[PDB]
């Protein structure tokens, strides 16, 4: 037919190789280092995570008997609520105050693709003509929608302030940044404002607000830094989330310059703006005060895991070592 | 009745007569691109994904792009249409050369040139020496007395033999000349067409005369004219109807097991799909009705009722989870095969180096099957033998030669050379001259004979009707006494140089029950000799008492008996002058036909072979090929049944199946009289055989046991399986005088009837018939004709090689294949069925748990190559120990490692996968994933997480199933870990892989998936290890 074929490793099939084998010596070990780190790794996180003071607030109001059931059926559409709680042990370090949902799929199919990253990102074009993405707001009646989409439409909108009722019972309200919550990323490269002008009204000409939004995406906050697509409670909403129940961070604690602690033990009273319905598909707003921590933050999940599974990993050793004594 | 007019291409012209063209072809230049039908058909999968790309299409429901859909498609579909089209396009080639052959015709008043396209029933036809046949035609005339006609017929059988040919007696004195032929008009009402090539029944209807026809005067088109001038004939079969090709069966579209294996488990993925995107589509219908209408947040417009937004994520759920039956896998398994047929290809060890011809893997799809093989049916004359017969030993008067004691054969000019006798004593005795018996008993040889002689351009090249004659004539002329030529009434001899010319006065002649043949001789001095050769048993008959070399020539018979030599008793005697003139005239009485011929011949020649002198005997080897036996008995320790389907005569077949061990001593053989007895038995009623171990069958016992109304039908499914029954629990089974057919009905038979995988080897056109039936079709290489090589599946040159065909090629690909299925579904299984869970979650919503660029790039990138090479790379065990353990290969014959029960783990396997790879995940982050103005607990966040942690595993998985680690496997499967880990840090998603959280929760995630399988692998080995398992750890 045709010449010899040439003589390589490769086409000889006998390419230079190691022959694992699953030898007791080696898969014995391996099922005792592991259990042997994922124990105090488990344990590492379990405890960690228990030493971390937080704070969960629920001010849906569903239940009856709660300082807060008058906003459901908001005849006047400024809504306040007063819910005191106690803290039994002062906060330390820096204090993140989130806010929770619950029952509020931003997750959804049809809720995760409902916007324009293209007009987010600061787009001239894209500005006056939003995708067909966000198709149920992209117009209002004539112009259209600047933040288009449903996840811009149904930003949350309530605005917590929290007060330390003191001896004096006169109510201490704590400062509270609302800048620097928001990635780094987020607010640098991937959100800006439209190019070209110096004042943010020019910059949005042409451009209805969403429909559900009071007022327009102008004078989101005062500081120029802070407002248009680069807001950073915006910023924060718009970044979705993976399950239904989720908490988004809201306002900044720094810590305080004195020694005290940021939060000192005592009584606190949370003045919130019932402002974003919840009830009618049974979600359930909640606030949030957690402290730092070096190691992430509370994931008593993780801390159990480890454990189960670095303690399985003993009874499979054991069991392996037994099996094969039996059978050597 | 079939009908032929001579000289009348308009009789029968008022379709049923076929034109002598052939067509072996299958795709026109039009009808190709409708190939599609068959390879959309035929695979569900290839249906599935033209759903895919349809359902994919329209923006109404749609999840994934469909540009990812149709390259890959067209992959599929382009490389198997590449490949059917150049096969299909070298079965053109081989039709126009056969059709463009050129030939005479009788045209109106003359021969003039036609091609093989042109001849057409009815047609008178002259062929030269050398030349194939064109159609079925009626010997007429010859260029030698008699009408006397030899052909060569390799193609109806594997022998290269002449064959005897005549014409009948009033057409061979009037149509000898090309004018009488011009004006012959002779009407034949003969058989219709038909695949027996032993028979023919027809009658010649000329002169006012009938003349009934028989097979000695038909020549088939197979056949090629040889040792005469010039032979005339008219065709009657032509094109179609030519038994030729009436003996070949269809080229169909072979496939292996575990591709019918994988369109039954692909099947059950689809009942699988449909039925979880139906569970979700109702459960979204419900959702909506719930929650979905009461959130605000969600409203969109376009009011949809719940039932309508059901209905619509079905084919959304459909897209998402349409990697549960993936493009990838069959993309992958090309590239697989492809690998696979080239390491055939570039074989060392299945190179043949005199001939120069390697291995050729001519169909890349069936690699995985030679390691299922059950049956092996071979050839006989050129796949097991060499078709070379050589005279290797001769007990001349008493003392045994050719014992390698003490050649140049320079001292006779006629010495072709091809002899390779060894000894030395036998040399000197002959030019000595001290014992005239050595003289005599050569010079037999090249008297008592039939063989023929060429005397082209100055050779002295001889051909021969038996095959032994031709071998012991041409070692007669190596040892001086050549063969020159023979006439009518003489024969010429070279006695050691010198010429001369005896006078044949009486040639007897040979016949199966005779078993002998003689030749009466007068010398050139006066004396007359009886030259009489034939049979150990006959010949014995026929002694007398004075012969003292009774027993030294029966212990001699014993030794060439020992060592599987065909042999034969060489005998004269001294007749008187008297004695020979008054039989002489007896003789010639009993030469007419007067009542039979037959009972008077017989009688006289009984006469005439009696008080016999003995001169020696003779001992000729059928040579084998290298390694034949060794590969019998190695073949047979894998549980592979080897069956010798072969053309030539019984008593050849059983002479080769001893030679190759394939019967042995031990065994008792059963032959087709035997059979039918038992066949009987049982339909008028574990056959009791089974014990005896051995059956030898002829062509013609196989149509009566065969046997080839609604009843009938029945006894004809009874029958053949009852048959195949018996046949199958025996340890050799030789078919014998079996014709292209016939050996691709004995292929099917045990397909039908056990489910068995078959191979087929073998050379010639003989066998493409049963070569294009066998699941493996082999070629062996050597044939000018390269017509067995054209049509199979593999072609090598050695039967020596199918051991590593088989027992390193086939049983590799088979583990290679079987380890890559099982992986590549549970990698996208795994994959797949996360948004499954993750539906649970998200409304229902279709919503997937992966980023977009991670689906399309997950069986492109991150879990590509690493599969690819363990499909290419792995060896459980080396060559070495594959050939010194052929029992390994049963693994690939019972199915052990590809079915339902490892289709179904392996599912099992990935929905638990997928299942933690989901759950962890879940779990880290429901409450709390390190949570700061720069974190986590996004959905980019949670798609990066269970990302990372599929690679990983999955990427780690192929690690614990590659067992053959070569620096190109390790680079793979830390490469495309370390691939999916650069593209997504520049060379949002890589900011999750910064927190301490993101990748604590992916290593508890990939140890959760990975830890119970190697318990579970180690724990298997243990308690239940594999024969590859004990071989490596005792290595
Ligand atoms: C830093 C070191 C890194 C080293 C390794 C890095 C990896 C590099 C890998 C290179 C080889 C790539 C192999 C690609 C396999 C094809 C898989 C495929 O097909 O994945 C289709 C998409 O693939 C394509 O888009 C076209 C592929 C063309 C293949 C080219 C010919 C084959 C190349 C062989 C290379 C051989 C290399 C040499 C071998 C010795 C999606 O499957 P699927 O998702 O199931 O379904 C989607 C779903 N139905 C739909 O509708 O969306
Ligand atoms: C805070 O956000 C909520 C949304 O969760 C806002 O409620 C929404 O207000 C818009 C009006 O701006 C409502 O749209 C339409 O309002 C007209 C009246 O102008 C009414 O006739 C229509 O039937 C329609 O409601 C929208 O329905 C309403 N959302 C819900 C769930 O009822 C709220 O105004 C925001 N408040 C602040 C201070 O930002
Ligand atoms: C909460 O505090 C406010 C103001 O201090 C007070 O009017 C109200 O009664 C308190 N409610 C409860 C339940 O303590
Ligand atoms: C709560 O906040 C609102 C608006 O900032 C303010 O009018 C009110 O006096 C505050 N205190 C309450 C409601 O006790
Ligand atoms: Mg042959």
């Amino acid at each position: 037919k045709t010449r010899r074929p040439d003589n390589t490793a490769f086409k000889q099939q006998r390419l230079p190789a190691w022959q694992p084998i699953l030898t007791a010596g080696t898969v014995l070990p391996i099922f005792f280092i592991i259990g042997l780190i994922f124990i105090p790794i488990g344990i590492g996180i379990f405890v960690t995570s228990n030493n971390i003071r937080e704070i969960e607030i629920d001010y849906t109001g569903t239940e009856p008997s709660s300082p807060c059931n008058k906003c459901l059926s908001p005849d006047v559409t400024p809504c306040f609520c007063t819910i005191n709680f106690t803290l039994e042990k002062s906060f330390e370090g820096n204090v993140f105050m989130y806010y929770g949902l619950s029952n509020f799929y931003q997750n959804h199919r049809r809720y995760v693709k409902s916007r324009d990253d293209s007009q987010l990102n600061g787009d001239s074009s894209a500005l006056l003509n939003p995708s067909k993405e966000c198709e149920p707001y992209r117009r209002n009646e004539d112009k259209p929608i600047a933040p288009c989409g449903a996840i811009a439409n149904s930003m949350f909108n309530d605005t917590l302030e929290l007060f330390l009722i003191g001896n004096d019972s006169y109510p201490i309200p704590i400062a509270l940044k609302k800048k620097g919550i928001a990635w780094w990323t987020d607010k640098n490269v991937k959100f800006r404002n439209p190019p070209g002008g110096d004042n943010l009204e020019e910059r949005f000409k042409g451009t209805t607000k969403p429909v559900n939004w009071l007022k327009p995406v102008y004078m989101l906050d005062s500081d120029p830094d802070n407002n248009g697509f680069i807001n950073e409670d915006f910023i924060v909403w718009m970044r979705t989330a993976a399950l239904p129940t989720f908490r988004k961070l809201y306002r900044l604690i720094e810590r305080k310059s004195d020694l005290h602690p940021t939060l000192p033990a005592g009584r606190y009273s949370l003045n919130v703006t019932y402002n974003y319905p919840v009830h009618y598909f049974d979600g359930r707003k909640r606030m949030i005060l957690s402290t730092i921590s070096w190691m992430g933050g509370k994931n008593p999940f993780l801390g159990i895991a480890y454990i189960a599974v670095g303690s399985i990993s003993f009874l499979l050793g054991v069991v392996l070592l037994v099996i094969n004594h039996k059978y050597r | 009745t079939w009908q032929v007019k001579a000289n009348d291409r308009k009789y029968h012209e008022q379709s049923k007569y076929a034109n002598n063209a052939i067509k072996t072809y299958k795709y026109n230049a039009f009808t190709f691109i409708p190939m599609n039908l068959f390879e959309q058909f035929k695979r569900a999968a290839n249906l599935y994904f033209l759903a895919l790309l349809i359902l994919q299409a329209v923006p109404q429901i749609s999840t994934l792009a469909w540009y990812t859909t149709l390259v890959p498609l067209l992959v599929v579909l382009g490389v198997t249409a590449i490949k059917d089209l150049v096969d299909d396009v070298a079965r053109h080639k081989m039709d126009k050369e056969i059709n463009n052959r050129t030939c005479e015709v009788i045209k109106d008043g003359r021969f003039k040139v036609a091609k093989w396209k042109e001849i057409q029933v009815g047609d008178v036809i002259r062929l030269k020496k050398n030349d194939f046949v064109p159609a079925d035609i009626l010997l007429l005339s010859s260029s030698e007395p008699n009408s006397l006609c030899y052909v060569e017929t390799a193609e109806l059988d594997g022998e290269t033999n002449l064959k005897f040919k005549m014409s009948l007696e009033i057409t061979d004195q009037y149509l000898q000349r090309e004018d009488t032929l011009a004006t012959f008009d002779g009407f034949i009402e003969c058989e219709e067409p038909n695949n027996r090539l032993d028979k023919f029944t027809g009658t010649l209807f000329w002169r006012n005369t009938s003349f009934p026809l028989d097979a000695d005067k038909i020549l088939l088109r197979g056949c090629v004219i040889r040792n005469t001038d010039f032979c005339h004939g008219l065709v009657i079969f032509a094109g179609a109807d030519t038994k030729i090709m009436k003996n070949s069966g269809k080229t169909r579209f072979k496939r292996t097991k575990i591709d019918y294996l994988m369109n039954y488990m692909v099947y059950t993925i689809f009942v699988v799909l449909i039925l979880l995107s139906a569970g979700l589509a109702i459960g979204h219908a419900y959702w909506e009705a719930q929650v979905g209408n009461s959130s605000w947040y969600l409203y969109d417009g376009e009011d949809d009722t719940p039932s309508y937004r059901g209905f619509l994520i079905f084919w959304g759920y459909i897209i998402v989870l349409n990697t549960m039956v993936p493009i990838s896998l069959y993309v992958s398994v090309e590239v697989i095969r492809l690998g696979q047929s080239h390491f055939i290809n570039w074989d060392l060890q299945m190179y043949y180096a005199e001939k120069d011809t390697p291995a050729k893997a001519r169909t890349t799809t069936l690699n995985e099957q030679l390691g299922q093989i059950h049956y092996i049916f071979s050839d006989k004359t050129g796949t097991l033998t060499q078709n070379i017969m050589t005279f290797k030993k001769c007990c001349i008067n008493g003392q045994i030669y050719g014992d390698h004691r003490d050649v140049d054969f320079s001292w006779n000019t006629y010495a072709d050379g091809k002899l390779a006798f060894y000894d030395h004593y036998l040399i000197e005795q002959i030019q000595s001259g001290k014992e005239p018996e050595v003289r005599q008993f050569f010079f037999l040889l090249a008297v008592c004979h039939t063989v023929m002689v060429d005397r082209t351009d100055g050779q002295l090249n001889y051909q021969a009707a038996s095959p032994d004659e031709g071998a012991l004539v041409n070692a007669a002329r190596n040892f001086g006494f050549a063969f020159l030529a023979r006439t009518q009434n003489t024969i010429t001899i070279s006695e050691l140089g010198t010429e001369r010319t005896y006078n044949v006065l009486a040639i007897l002649d040979f016949n199966s029950d005779r078993k002998r043949m003689s030749i009466i001789v007068r010398t050139p001095e006066g004396n007359i000799k009886l030259y009489c050769k034939g049979a150990d048993t006959v010949i014995y008959e026929r002694l007398h008492r004075m012969n003292p070399t009774k027993q030294e020539t029966q212990d001699a018979l014993d030794i060439f008996a020992n060592e599987t030599l065909r042999t034969l008793c060489l005998c004269y005697k001294e007749i008187e002058e008297k004695e020979f003139t008054e039989w002489n005239k007896k003789f010639m009485a009993a030469s007419v036909a007067s009542t039979n011929r037959d009972e008077a011949l017989d009688k006289v020649y009984e006469e005439i072979e009696k008080d016999l002198i003995l001169l020696g005997a003779t001992a000729i080897e059928d040579k084998l090929q290298d390694g034949v036996p060794e590969t019998i008995s190695k073949l047979a320790k894998a549980d592979i049944k080897i069956w010798v389907l072969t053309g030539d005569k019984k008593e050849t077949a059983e002479n080769i199946g001893f030679a190759c061990e394939l019967l042995t001593e031990d065994t008792t053989i059963c032959y087709g009289e035997d059979i039918n007895s038992l066949l009987h038995a049982r339909m008028e009623n574990f056959f009791p055989p089974g014990g005896n171990r051995a059956l030898i069958i002829t062509g013609s016992w196989l149509n009566e046991i065969l046997l080839e109304k609604r009843r009938l039908e029945a006894k004809k499914e009874q029958r053949q399986k009852n048959f195949v029954d018996l046949a199958c629990e025996c340890s050799a089974v030789i078919c014998c005088r079996v014709t292209p057919k016939q050996k691709a009905m004995v292929v099917d038979l045990v397909k039908r009837y056990k489910k068995a995988i078959t191979l087929a080897i073998g050379d010639g056109a003989n066998d493409v018939n049963m070569i294009k039936t066998a699941h493996i079709g082999v070629g062996i290489s050597g044939q000018e004709g390269m017509q067995a090589v054209m049509s199979s599946d593999y072609s090598f040159a050695q039967f020596r090689y199918l051991q590593r065909l088989l027992l390193v090629h086939g049983r590799w690909s088979y583990i290679r294949m079987c380890k890559f299925l099982r992986y590549f579904f549970y990698k996208n299984f795994a994959f797949t069925l996360v948004h499954f869970w993750y539906s649970f979650f998200n409304g229902y919503s279709a919503q997937t748990a992966y980023e977009d660029w991670f689906i399309t790039l997950y069986n492109v990138l991150y879990t590509s190559l690493p599969v690819l090479l363990m499909g290419l790379l792995d060896q459980d065990v080396s060559d070495k120990l594959s050939l010194r353990f052929p029992g390994l290969y049963i693994v690939g014959q019972r199915d052990l490692l590809f079915n339902y029960k490892r289709f179904f783990v392996s599912l099992l396997h990935g929905v638990l996968t997928s299942m933690i790879l989901f759950f962890i995940p879940l779990g880290a982050y429901l409450q709390t994933v390190g949570q700061d103005g720069e974190a986590p607990s996004d959905y980019q966040s949670f798609a990066v997480t269970i990302a990372s942690a599929l690679v990983i595993t999955v990427n780690f998985q192929i690690g614990l199933d590659t067992s053959y680690w070569t620096f190109v496997n390790a680079f793979s499967i830390f490469g495309s870990i370390a691939l999916y880990f650069g593209i997504m840090f520049d060379f949002t998603a890589s900011n999750a892989l910064r927190q301490p959280y993101i990748w604590l929760t992916i290593i508890l995630t990939v140890a959760v998936c990975l830890l119970p399988v190697v318990a579970i692998r180690f724990l298997s080995m243990t308690i239940w290890p594999s024969e590859s398992d004990k071989i490596q750890k005792h290595r």
